[PDB]
RNA sequence: CUAAGAAAUUCACGGCGGGCUUGAUGUCCGCGUCUACCUGAUUCACUGCCGUAUAGGCAG
């Protein structure tokens, strides 16, 4: 998204009670919907939008510029199948690679 | 999925600037991937018309490299890129970073199907060999190889030997046919023992760490080199769902509104390259497909390899 | 109502091999098949400032200063033999067939106009001054870009290969034929014929282009130069980087693909320059500057959606810009 | 029906300033290499004569 709203970010990423807030709203719990409003229809239409970043917006689309690949199936078939980018896995890996060749551990 | 009653030998086709970025976390050498569908969309234009299908391929890959620079104080490596031409205004377009790759390999294709009593092995050789002279195996283009010494034509081996002694000298001059390369092979069996025997030695250990350390150089205290049983590079071994199987016009800019579009994810396995002549039958080499769709899991492997 | 396609991409006909470069002596270009290839080798270079200063280092103190720091760099030059004048530039060309087919259509109703757009087109004139144009660009040796500069004598043998042999023989002095007129010979016009019954067939032909340049004894060849990103690391890096295939020069296939589609003369600035490659929004690297722009009505893509969808064919000039871009190819379609 | 489809890196450059690597040196004791083999398979397509002959025959 913007580089400017990210800081929302961190408002959905702090561990008050010792858990990250977007599991904490994923739930109906006693203290959530009263620490961040006063009023009731507020507090749930702020929790729909705050718990609305993990849901994709839009319709389901791929764009031209996105590869697109042909799957033969066993019987007189074929499934388009867009990939897109793990950063969460590539974040992984460059993380294990990071400690593998750059940790504490590996250079002593 | 099928025994090949035949295998063709598509000779040294040298492929200009394929895709070297194989994955999202592999470069070099390219998927398999691309290779079963070159063979699909090569019974897919002449297949048919000559009354036979072309599924499994094996790769041997006589030479590869790699159009990639070192820069100096780093022991990694960059890909070397082309100038797009520029934007509307004459500014310098944002830059993608693909690298590119010269390929020359050989493919055994698995031929079953009534045309192969209807015509000549040489007549549907030479078909398609120059349906695949004018196509696309990795992103790059063929080189069909023009005015040079000797060229290569093919040579389609019925698998089905009248003698056992037949088939086995058959196998053995197409293995020979093939000499300076390596072919490329499934190893599902392999990584998965090793992620048992990781298991054994640490818990909780995912596929992701077995495959990396299938692949690292590990280095043990007494120093000497954990050993490894091949080559065993990380392969893309398919694709996996992300996605529920959309309705064919439901996919907003889809490449076609007939073909049902589902996002996918990579999924990486563990590949080996051996000498060819490490192999009972060169009929263990094809790369199939492997769609299983209603669970994503469309794959690419070589069934009855071992 | 004829909406235009999501993704419109279509082949690179016309793809050429890496143009390998080899060297030798001029009347020796018969026996070429044994001439050693051109090696990329590794120099030094100490030069001193000349760039332009931003009056705030105009100063004679800090300039002396910079002078005193010796500048240095490490470059990678071709050159050719000492004994060799000529150097020798060979690629494979394959004109696909299909030329109008895209690869990827969304709408079937959208494919099927192009492609009886793309038929009356050959119905009415064909790839005959499109071909015509290719093989003008094949005929003068502008794959050699700066390596036909200052060239004593250019010649272009072309061999098209049917199945294992020299179907046909072309032979062309590559300096009679301008690099901006496109003039009418018989050769090039069988030449053109060959390339355009490629297009417009089921197959692909296949041509073999050799360019011998007269360039001059041990003189220096210019292969395409590797786009290296430094990337903003602290190590310093050789600053010119060349292209090598296995010890040999060569020239991307990209670049000769940009001279041998540097075909447009239709661009509504004048033409001074005289061709350019064709190009989406006709970008010039060399100039900085993009002619047919599209708040003209003379970019590709409103060209295509007015002959397309609106029925409003173009100038015959403009339809062949249109058709080249097709064999051109590329990656199309609104969001 | 191929992480598909697409692409100009590039223009110019002074690396030379200068230099003692030296001395000194034990490689040395010891050794069973045997046995058994048809180059020859038409392996010399060779020499001369009649015939203008390259066409065709003859002699030992």
């Amino acid at each position: 998204g913007n580089a400017a709203a990210l800081d929302v970010f961190k408002f959905l990423s702090l561990q008050y009670q010792g858990k990250n807030l977007l599991n904490w709203l994923t739930e109906d719990s006693a203290e959530a919907l009263q620490a961040l409003s006063d009023n009731a229809e507020q507090a749930r239409e702020w929790r729909q939008a705050f718990i609305g970043i993990t849901t994709v917006k839009g319709a389901p689309a791929s764009h031209s510029l996105a590869k697109q690949l042909y799957f033969p199936l066993p019987g007189s078939g074929y499934h388009l199948l867009a990939p897109l980018f793990p950063t969460s896995l590539v974040h992984h890996v460059h993380a294990l690679l990071r400690e593998a060749r750059f940790g504490d551990a590996a250079k002593a | 999925v099928t025994d090949p009653e035949a295998l063709l030998l598509l000779p040294r086709l040298s492929i200009q600037n394929a895709n070297a970025i194989s994955s999202p976390l592999t470069w070099g050498f390219p998927s398999p991937g691309a290779f079963t569908g070159f063979v699909h969309a090569l019974q897919r234009r002449v297949g048919i018309s000559l009354d036979i299908e072309l599924d499994g391929v094996g790769i041997v890959c006589h030479r590869f490299e790699a159009q990639i620079s070192q820069p100096a104080g780093k022991r990694t490596k960059v890909f070397n890129l082309t100038r797009n031409p520029l934007n509307r205004d004459g500014s310098t377009a944002a830059i993608v970073e693909e690298g590119r790759a010269h390929l020359e390999v050989s493919l055994l294709l698995g031929v079953h199907g009534d045309g192969l009593d209807d015509h000549p092995a040489q007549e549907i050789a030479r078909q398609v060999q120059e349906q695949a002279g004018a196509m696309r195996l990795a992103g790059g283009s063929i080189l069909p190889w023009c005015n040079e010494r000797f060229p290569a034509p093919n040579a389609e081996l019925l698998m089905l030997g009248g003698s056992d002694e037949q088939r086995r000298k058959n196998q053995r001059r197409l293995t020979r046919r093939l000499l300076p390369g390596f072919a490329l092979v499934s190893r599902e069996a392999l990584l998965q023992q090793h992620l048992e025997t990781l298991r054994t030695t640490l818990p909780e250990a995912t596929t992701l760490d077995a495959l990396l350390d299938l692949c690292r150089i590990n280095f043990e205290p007494p120093w000497q080199v954990r050993d490894k049983p091949g080559w065993l590079v990380p392969i893309p071994a398919g694709y996996n769902a992300l996605s529920p199987l959309y309705l064919p016009g439901e996919v907003r800019n889809a490449r076609d509104r007939e073909t049902p579009l589902r996002f996918v994810e990579n999924l990486f396995g563990l590949g080996e390259w051996l000498s060819p002549h490490r192999v009972a039958a060169l009929s263990d080499l094809l790369w199939y497909h492997h769609a299983e769709p209603d669970k994503g899991l469309y794959r690419w492997s070589t069934p009855r390899f071992v | 109502i004829l909406s235009t396609a999501s993704v419109l991409a279509f082949e690179r006909k016309l793809d050429p091999s890496d143009a390998l470069m080899s060297a030798g002596a001029w009347a020796q270009r018969d026996a070429s098949q044994e001439w050693p290839a051109v090696t990329v080798r590794e120099k030094s270079v100490r030069g001193t400032i000349s760039n332009r200063l931003k009056t705030k280092d105009r100063d004679p103190a800090k300039l002396d200063a910079s002078i005193q720091s010796p500048n240095l760099q490490t470059v990678d030059v071709a050159n050719l033999p000492s004994d060799a004048d000529t150097l020798k530039v060979r690629f494979t060309l394959r004109v696909l067939g299909g030329a109008g087919t895209p690869s990827a259509c969304n709408d079937a109703a959208y494919r099927d106009k192009l492609l009886q757009t793309v038929a009356t087109y050959v119905n009415d004139q064909g790839f005959a001054e499109l071909a015509r144009r290719y093989a003008h660009n094949l005929a003068n040796a502008r794959f050699l870009w700066r390596n036909r500069v200052g060239a004593e004598a250019v010649e272009v043998r072309i061999n098209h290969i049917r199945q294992g042999e020299v179907a046909r023989a072309w032979r062309f002095d590559a300096l009679a034929i301008g690099l901006r007129d496109f003039k009418a010979d018989a050769e090039l016009d069988a030449l053109a014929e060959l390339i355009a019954s490629g297009l417009s067939g089921s197959g692909h032909v296949l041509l073999e282009v050799v360019a011998f340049a007269r360039i001059g004894d041990g003189q220096e060849v210019f292969p395409s130069q590797e786009l290296i990103l430094d990337k903003g690391d602290k190590k310093g890096q050789k600053s010119k980087t060349l292209y090598s295939v296995r010890d040999a020069a060569a020239i991307h296939s990209q670049k000769i693909g940009n001279a041998l589609r540097t075909i447009d003369t239709w661009y509504p600035d004048e033409d001074g320059l005289g061709p350019i490659a064709v190009e989406p929004y006709g970008s010039v690297t060399s100039q900085g500057k993009a002619y047919r722009q599209p708040k003209q009505k003379l970019d590709f893509y409103t060209l295509l959606d007015n002959w397309v969808l609106r029925d409003e064919a173009p100038a015959v000039e403009q339809q062949h810009y249109v058709i080249a871009n097709l064999i051109r190819g590329g990656v199309f379609g609104e969001a």
